[PDB]
């Protein structure tokens, strides 16, 4: 009836609880304009960008390959000082993996459970009880690396260190 | 190999089609592009400085048609609306390019949107500033020359715009780029 | 003029070409009985 | 030729007696005569005191000045009101 | 027999005749066979995208023919002696004394000089090099494609918007409003206050620096204080030169009143200060009418509401919601009769109060401007009486309308139609009275018996604006007045300064010439309304087609039965209206050339002696400035305004052969077709070849409206040629 | 001055329209 | 209409690959015709004088088309008048343009048609396709690296015509 994260908002009706990820959280009613497979592909598929995006960040500013043009740690500052060719290349790559994984459709033509892409080559899903745990983690870790992610550029482009350089070094003793 | 005059844009070939793989000769194939998102800024700096310092002619003859007539006016107007727009043009390009060889690749768009505060250092601390200082000069004597009425002082001032120019893109020797 | 030969391969086109093939396959279109 | 919609709340406002139904007023359907005719003469001296206030315009406008002058046009919708419900029995 | 496949009346048909109807109805869906009213708004809605696109379309290969041919740069380095030039020539007929006579501008080609006005309104704008116009040029090209794509996208059967969402009244009128009118005119006055205004003092704002840029010194710190007046401190002053740092100021909202004092044009700080207020009082407009949150207005209860008391009105405005929501027709003449007012305003203020830097010295353009303004309200307005006439036929139901406002203007249709007769014939019969006895007293050697007539309730209006020309001292002209207090500490300086210098057309002195005009307008205006509105209340039916409804909105006439019934029809009144309509605009543009041509050259007193009598129009007029035109090639050789001179001729051959179509009628010309059907079938080596459709004269209808097109078209290029190449050959 | 290259860029994208156009324009025909 | 061979069918496909693999030859031969100067006067600027405004190109210097060009394209209108003779009045063997309008289409080959070495339409459907692309790539190698489309051949090939 009413909605578990929100107390005082009542629970949207498109969410129904089965589906993982749930505590009512839809206030804005989005639910109800969009299709909520596609809306939770969408969340999945930007979670994992976002996973990938922020390990990124930290393991660039600790490593990166032994050659000029890699050698920046702040990764914003990183995407300008690199070959853009190799960036295009793998903005083309990403757009083929897209397709494949996505079986070469649209949006109504997407919809299968929502982000399950089959791209899980080992069987770490061998209990599907198991499997519904990593889901609930791969949505938590997701969401989590989400705002992680936004918090490492945005304090890059503050800072202008990187994600371990701006903890470490926080000016405590000035705005 | 160098910039068009009149348009700026990365003219010839530099005879690289190479497809290479392993060792990417900087094809400038896109895919096989080794230049950097800076390095085409940098040459797009190139090409607008270019065509002001080409456009710099074009005020010198103006002058001296303007000196020639039969009763002689150096229209203020046409000097300054110069300066106004090729001349400030050339200067505002010429201080980017040195922001990018001081900073590096933080003016490049790395500390994110245009700011009132940018992070990164400034224009200055660039062995190619000096020369954004002669035409900062050169835009002062031009505007001082068209209110004084002296001919020959906005030609001379001009030229002195055309050489600072010319040494600046001699000295950075500006990648070009063609992707 | 920068690209100076596209008037002397565009006009002749756009101005002769484009219209005999339009005014060719209309033809047909209006004189079909499907 | 098809339903043509409404917004919700929307009633017959079509009158043919002395005044319109109070309900032509909106939110205000339930102030009383007296009410809209006493905010409508201050509303209509207010108004007029703060329009008179900055008839030279100035650069610098008093922002309270502006506002309240709004209420002089204000009046004349609110002594319109006043004869509706004096009319209704309000 | 495919062809007109939304007809199958049509497209049966044996004849030529099906070919030239199927075209003429394409537009008409509603007429279609099978034509639903879901369909029907769902393709408008489509072809309004597509409308769009070809708008944007146009503008981009306008930015693009500058930036590539033009001569914009040099232009914006000199603007008042450089001709801004339009785009290049290539043309094989051509030969080499023409292509030589086309190579100004400063280039090195055949050119057209542009009388668009386009240049000056980029370089106010803020546009400097070719680069940006070029890049204007592919915004528009991808703005073109984006409501290309959104026109396919809302026809595809998800995306297809239900009648429902198409006759939401009010939150379309909300969100055009506040949204399309009100926050555009906010963006716009950002765009100015960002770009425009410090590009005009020497300062480049673009993309790369905008958001590191200050419009303000101060900079959005006066806003959140409301010390708003810090924003008019340090206009620019009287000595800026516009394009340059020069003279400039610091202010960003300014009420200055009157024009930049080089540029004649008005502030750019006042421009944005317009259009910052304007934004601001429409966006609160877009919040009257009740969507979805339980505050607004319904305007089903606004309108129902709207009966006077007296019962003056009948029913008053009960049912006019549904009868404006249903037909499309009364929503189009609506729009059209508001479109044709505007730009009836856009040509009236836009050269008394010109917005653009240096135009108005250009008196080529100020003069292409005004005439194309004019005539394109003149055919908003006739189409908007034509599609009342056609809502009265199609679209209007009497018994929705019980007592209407509606049924009650068609309950005294014949008090409103004998009205305009008799007012039309009084202004005629008095004005063209006047004009004849002037022109018999002048051609007798008396001019001093003219009747002239000063027009002083016009000089009393723009000495109450505080024109001290006539001695009138009223209102703003009258130095202790409450009106000149007022505005003292804000515009009155500046437009007193304005509107008191001969040096613009602000105002202009008026006389006894003006004054025979404007009743030679007003003749005109009541006279094509008299049409307009005597085919739109004749529309439904009248004495001898009781049953006119019956057949429609354009058919040929009910036969020579009954005396006799030619162009009967509504649609026959749009036609005999359109020459009025030509008449009118005529007499306006003709005054407004004149009168301006003679002030250019210093000599209003031309003006002010010949246009009191038709002769003066004729010889110092039409007759003086055609010998620059009619000179445009001669045996001796030819100039640039060759063009001109062959575009002179050529609209006064479309003009006659319209006459062949409006004078000579159809049984004529089929019985000779029929003679041309013979010899085809009878003459060897060409019988071999066959008509698929059967050779057909032209419908009475068709010949009309060919006839009509043939004048029109006619009308147009005649002036066009003369407008622009009389100005050019004088300057001035 | 606009380069050539340029010019190619919106021969393309004046392409891009003609093409959305055609589609616009088949969907309207039906 | 449609129906007769044209569109996005398999006759189209094959007759621009023919197109293409001559446009390649025609390419090629003339990166090494004008790469050895054997076009003669090939700066040689037409004159309005003898040819008319056709020969206008309104390029700052000259204002007038060059004697290469116009070779060039004379060697073009031999091979379209050939095209519209064999349009519209073929050979008796030769494949058609356009079709019956009841003609059965030839199946199409797919990804690669069978590796048919001869003289064969399997040989042919594979080179055209083949010519087609490298019409593209030419093309695009030449705008992206800034080069002209004949020094962009010669390149290709290991600069063995000039
Ligand atoms: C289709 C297969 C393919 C091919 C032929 C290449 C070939 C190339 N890549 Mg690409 N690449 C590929 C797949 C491929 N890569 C994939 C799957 C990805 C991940 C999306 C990338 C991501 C990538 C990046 C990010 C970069 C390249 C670069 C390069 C060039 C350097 C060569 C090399 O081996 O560097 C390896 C290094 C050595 C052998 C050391 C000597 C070369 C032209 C680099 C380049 O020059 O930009 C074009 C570059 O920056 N590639
Ligand atoms: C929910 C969305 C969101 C929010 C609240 C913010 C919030 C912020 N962004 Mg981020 N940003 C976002 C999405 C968001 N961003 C995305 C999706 C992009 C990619 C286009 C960016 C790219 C971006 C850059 C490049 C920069 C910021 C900056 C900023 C700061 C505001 C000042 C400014 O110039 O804003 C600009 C806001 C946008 C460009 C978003 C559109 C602030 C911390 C600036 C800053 O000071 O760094 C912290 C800065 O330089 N953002
Ligand atoms: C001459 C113009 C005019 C008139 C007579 C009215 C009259 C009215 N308006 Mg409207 N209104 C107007 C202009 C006008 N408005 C404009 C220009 C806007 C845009 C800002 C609005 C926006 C508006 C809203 C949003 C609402 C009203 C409401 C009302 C009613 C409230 C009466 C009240 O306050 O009682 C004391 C009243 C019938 C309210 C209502 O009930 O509407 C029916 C309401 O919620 N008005
Ligand atoms: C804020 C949201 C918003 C906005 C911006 C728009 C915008 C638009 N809608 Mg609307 N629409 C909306 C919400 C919105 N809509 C909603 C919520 C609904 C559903 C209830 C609709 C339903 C709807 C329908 C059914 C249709 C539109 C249409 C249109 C287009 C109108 C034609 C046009 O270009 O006029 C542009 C008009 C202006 C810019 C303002 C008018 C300017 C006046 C005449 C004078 C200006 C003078 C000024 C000095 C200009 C100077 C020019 C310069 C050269 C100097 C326009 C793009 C129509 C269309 O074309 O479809 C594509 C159409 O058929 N809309
Ligand atoms: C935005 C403006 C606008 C719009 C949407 C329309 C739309 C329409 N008009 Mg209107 N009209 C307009 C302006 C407009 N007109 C103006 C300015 C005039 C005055 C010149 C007219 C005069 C007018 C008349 C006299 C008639 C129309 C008719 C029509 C309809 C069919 C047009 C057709 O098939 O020709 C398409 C022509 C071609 C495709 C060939 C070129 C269509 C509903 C006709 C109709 O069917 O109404 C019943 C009709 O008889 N209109
Ligand atoms: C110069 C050309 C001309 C003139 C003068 C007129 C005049 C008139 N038209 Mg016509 N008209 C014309 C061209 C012209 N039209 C054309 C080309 C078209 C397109 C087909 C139309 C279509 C048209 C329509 C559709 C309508 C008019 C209407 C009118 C009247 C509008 C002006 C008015 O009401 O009072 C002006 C009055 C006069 C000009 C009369 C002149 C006074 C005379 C000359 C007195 C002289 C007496 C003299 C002694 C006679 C000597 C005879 C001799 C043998 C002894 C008026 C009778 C409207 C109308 O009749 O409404 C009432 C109307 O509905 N006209
Ligand atoms: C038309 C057929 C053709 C022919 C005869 C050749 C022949 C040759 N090419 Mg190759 N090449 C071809 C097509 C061809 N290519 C295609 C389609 C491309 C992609 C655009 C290339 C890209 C290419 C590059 C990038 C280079 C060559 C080079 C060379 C020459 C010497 C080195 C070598 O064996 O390269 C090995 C052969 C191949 C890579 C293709 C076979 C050689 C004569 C080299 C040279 O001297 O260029 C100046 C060189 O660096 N080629
Ligand atoms: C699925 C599966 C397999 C797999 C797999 C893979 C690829 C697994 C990889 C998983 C990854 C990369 C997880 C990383 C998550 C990052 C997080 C949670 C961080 C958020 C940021 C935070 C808290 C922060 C922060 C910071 C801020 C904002 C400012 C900073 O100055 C400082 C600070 C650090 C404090 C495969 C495909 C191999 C096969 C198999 O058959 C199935
Ligand atoms: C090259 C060239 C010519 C030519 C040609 C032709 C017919 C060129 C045709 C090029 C075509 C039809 C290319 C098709 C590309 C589609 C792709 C790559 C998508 C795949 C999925 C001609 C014959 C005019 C001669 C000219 O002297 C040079
Ligand atoms: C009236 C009308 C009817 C029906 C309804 C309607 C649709 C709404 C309406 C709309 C009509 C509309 C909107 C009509 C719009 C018509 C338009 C926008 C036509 C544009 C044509 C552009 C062409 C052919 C350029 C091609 C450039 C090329 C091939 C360059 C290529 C290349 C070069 C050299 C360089 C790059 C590489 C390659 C690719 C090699
Ligand atoms: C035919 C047809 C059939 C039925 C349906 C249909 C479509 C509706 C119809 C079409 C009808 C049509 C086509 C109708 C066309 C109607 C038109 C064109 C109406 C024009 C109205 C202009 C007005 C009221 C100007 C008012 C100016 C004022 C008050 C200025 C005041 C002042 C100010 C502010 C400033 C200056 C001082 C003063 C002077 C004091």
């Amino acid at each position: 009836d009413m909605s578990a994260s929100v107390p005082f908002l009542p629970r949207p009706a498109a969410l129904d609880g089965s589906m993982v990820g749930d505590v009512g959280f839809d206030p804005l009613g989005f639910t109800t304009k969009y299709d909520i497979k596609w809306l939770r592909e969408s969340e999945l598929k930007h979670g994992r960008v976002c996973m990938l995006a922020s390990l990124g960040c930290i393991v660039q500013e600790i490593v990166h390959l032994p050659f000029e043009a890699t050698s920046n740690p702040v990764a914003s500052e990183a995407f300008f000082q690199v070959p853009a060719g190799g960036l295009w290349q793998i903005f083309a790559g990403i757009g083929i993996v897209e397709h494949f994984s996505n079986n070469f459709k649209m949006s109504g033509s997407t919809m299968r459970a929502p982000g399950n892409l089959g791209f899980d080559p080992l069987n770490f899903g061998k209990n599907p009880s198991a499997r519904a745990r990593y889901e609930l983690a791969e949505i938590k870790n997701g969401r989590l690396a989400m705002l992680g992610f936004g918090g490492m550029i945005h304090g890059c482009f503050i800072t202008g260190k990187g994600p371990i350089g701006a903890l470490t070094s926080m000016d405590w003793h000035q705005s | 190999a160098s910039l068009d005059p009149k348009t700026g844009f990365p003219i010839q070939g530099g005879s690289r089609e190479k497809l290479c793989g392993g060792s990417a000769s900087a094809g400038c194939q896109p895919m096989t592009q080794a230049a950097s998102i800076l390095d085409k800024q940098r040459t797009v700096l190139a090409g607008k400085i270019t065509v002001a310092a080409n456009k710099v002619p074009v005020l010198t003859a103006a002058v001296d048609k303007m000196k020639t007539a039969k009763k002689p006016k150096l229209d203020r107007d046409y000097v300054l609306r110069y300066s106004a727009l090729y001349l400030t043009t050339l200067v505002d390009a010429m201080e980017q390019y040195c922001l990018r060889d001081a900073n590096g690749a933080k003016a490049a768009g790395g500390a994110g949107l245009p700011k009132f505060k940018e992070t990164l250092k400034p224009a200055s601390s660039s062995s190619l500033y000096s020369y954004v200082d002669t035409v900062k000069s050169g835009i002062a004597a031009v505007s001082a020359a068209a209110k004084a009425g002296d001919f020959d002082g906005v030609n001379k001032a001009a030229g002195d715009i055309k050489t600072a120019a010319d040494s600046f893109l001699s000295t950075a020797n500006p990648p070009i780029i063609f992707n | 003029m920068t690209a100076a030969y596209l008037p002397s391969i565009l006009v002749p086109i756009i101005g002769l070409i484009f219209p005999g093939l339009v005014m060719a396959f209309a033809f047909i279109y209006i004189e079909q009985d499907e | 030729f098809s339903p043509v919609p409404s917004p919700e709340g929307t009633k017959e406002t079509y009158w043919e007696t002395k005044a319109p139904s109070s309900d032509v007023l909106g939110i205000g359907a339930g102030v009383s005569s007296g009410n809209f005719a006493a905010a409508s003469v201050f509303a209509a001296l207010v108004g007029g005191y703060c329009t008179g206030q900055v008839i030279p315009l100035t650069v610098e406008p008093n922002p309270l000045f502006l506002a309240g002058s709004f209420l002089l046009p204000y009046s004349w919708a609110l002594h319109v009101a006043a004869w509706i419900q004096k009319n209704n029995g309000k | 027999t495919k062809f007109p496949k939304f007809s199958q009346a049509l497209a049966q048909d044996p004849a030529t005749r099906r070919i030239w109807y199927g075209l003429a109805t394409a537009h008409d869906l509603e007429s279609h066979d099978g034509m639903t009213e879901e369909n029907l708004y769902q393709k408008i809605f489509a072809s309004h995208f597509g409308h769009l696109a070809v708008i944007f379309l146009w503008t981009s290969g306008n930015l693009f023919h500058v930036a590539w041919q033009g001569n914009f740069e040099q232009w914006v380095l000199n603007p008042l002696k450089v001709k801004p030039i339009a785009h290049a020539i290539w043309d094989p007929h051509f030969g080499q004394p023409a292509v030589k006579a086309f190579t100004k501008g400063g280039v090195s080609y055949p050119v057209n000089i542009a009388t668009s006005g386009v240049y000056h309104w980029w370089y106010t704008i803020g546009m400097r090099s070719n680069t940006d116009l070029y890049a204007g040029s592919l915004f528009l090209l991808f703005l073109a494609g984006v409501f290309l794509f959104a026109g396919w996208l809302h026809l595809q059967p998800k995306f297809r918007p239900g009648l429902s969402w198409f006759k939401n009244n009010e939150s379309r009128l909300n969100h055009h409003l506040s949204g399309l009118f009100g926050f555009s005119s906010l963006a716009w006055s950002a765009h100015l206050i960002h770009v425009a205004i410090p590009e005009a003092r020497g300062q480049h704002v673009c993309w790369d620096n905008f958001t590191k840029v200050a419009p303000h010194p101060a900079g959005l710190q006066p806003f959140f204080t409301g010390n708003w007046g810090a924003y008019a401190a340090s206009p620019d002053t009287t000595n800026h030169i516009f394009g340059t740092s020069e003279g400039a100021g610091t202010a960003i909202l300014t009420f200055l009143g009157g024009f930049h004092p080089q540029t004649q044009a008005l502030w750019l700080t006042d421009i944005a200060h317009h259009h910052l207020a304007i934004g601001v009082v429409f966006i609160f407009a877009g919040h009257m009418y009740r969507t979805n949150w339980g505050i607004g207005h319904s305007l089903k209860e606004i309108l129902d509401a709207h009966r006077p008391p007296g019962g003056r009105l009948g029913a008053g405005h009960k049912g006019i919601f549904e009868t404006l929501t249903n037909s499309l027709h009364f929503q189009l003449g609506l729009a059209l009769a508001s479109l044709g007012v505007i730009t009836s305003l856009v040509a009236q203020h836009m050269y008394a109060l010109p917005s653009y830097a240096f135009i108005a010295k250009d008196y080529v353009t100020q003069s292409a401007l005004y005439t194309h303004h004019q005539y394109i309200a003149g055919f908003l307005m006739v189409g908007a009486f034509a599609h009342g006439a056609i809502f009265f036929v199609r679209d209007y139901d009497p018994e929705q309308n019980k007592n209407n406002v509606l049924a009650r203007i068609l309950d005294h249709k014949e008090a409103i139609i004998s009205h305009l007769s008799w007012v039309s014939l009084f202004l005629g019969f008095h004005t063209l009275g006047i004009y004849v006895h002037n022109d018999v007293v002048v051609a007798f050697g008396t001019p001093e018996k003219q009747i002239l007539v000063e027009p002083v309730f016009a000089q009393w209006i723009q000495a109450s604006s505080g024109k001290a020309l006539y001695g009138f001292d009223v209102l703003l002209s009258s130095t202790n007045s409450v009106a000149a207090n007022a505005s003292s500490n804000i515009w009155l300086p500046g437009w007193l300064e304005a509107i008191n210098s001969g040096k613009n057309s602000l105002f202009l002195p008026i006389g006894p010439g003006d004054f025979l005009i404007h009743h030679a307008i007003a003749l005109a205006l009541h006279t094509t309304t008299l049409i307009l509105v005597k085919g739109a209340l004749d529309a439904r039916g009248s004495k001898l087609m009781p049953d006119k409804k019956d057949f429609g909105y354009a058919f040929p006439c009910d036969g020579p039965g009954r005396g006799g019934t030619c162009d009967i029809s509504a649609w026959d009144a749009f036609y005999l209206s359109m020459f009025w309509m030509l008449n009118t605009i005529g007499w306006v543009t003709f005054y407004w050339h004149w009168k301006h041509i003679t002030i250019w050259q210093g000599n209003a007193g031309q003006f002010n002696e010949s246009s009191t009598y038709i002769m003066g129009w004729l010889r110092d007029y039409l007759w003086l400035n055609s010998s620059p035109l009619i000179n445009g090639y001669n045996p001796f050789g030819m100039n640039s305004l060759s063009v001109w001179s062959w575009m002179f001729l050529f609209g006064h051959l479309i003009w006659a052969t319209g006459f062949m179509f409006l004078i000579s009628w159809r049984g004529y010309w089929q019985e000779l077709i029929e003679t041309l059907v013979w010899a085809h079938e009878r003459t060897p080596l060409a019988n071999l070849v066959r008509w698929k459709d059967k050779p057909v004269a032209l419908s009475i209808v068709q010949a009309r409206l060919v006839g009509l097109i043939h004048f029109t078209a006619g009308y147009i290029f005649t002036y066009a040629a003369f407008v622009i190449a009389s100005t050019t050959g004088k300057f001035g | 001055m606009i380069s050539d290259t340029q010019i190619f860029i919106a021969l393309i994208l004046a392409l891009v329209s003609l093409v959305l156009a055609i589609r616009l324009g088949r969907a309207l025909y039906q | 209409f449609g129906g007769r061979g044209l569109g996005v069918t398999v006759n189209a496909e094959r007759w621009n690959g023919r197109h293409a693999m001559f446009g390649i030859f025609a390419m090629v031969m003339t990166s090494y015709m004008k790469g050895h100067g054997l076009i003669p006067d090939a700066d040689k600027v037409l004159d309005i004088a003898q040819w008319g405004p056709l020969a206008a190109v309104w390029d700052g210097a000259g204002n007038g088309i060059s004697n290469e060009r116009a070779i060039i394209l004379i060697a073009h209108v031999h091979v379209l008048v050939v095209s519209v003779i064999a349009a519209i009045a073929p050979f008796g063997f030769q494949d058609t343009l356009v079709k019956e309008k009841g003609y059965t289409p030839e199946s199409p080959a797919g990804l690669i048609p069978p590796f048919k070495t001869g003289l064969t339409a399997e040989a042919e459907l594979i080179n055209g396709r083949l010519a087609m692309l490298g019409v593209i790539s030419i093309v695009t190698a030449s705008l992206f690296t800034g080069t002209s489309v004949v020094d962009t051949i010669n390149l290709g090939m290991g600069k063995i015509l000039y």
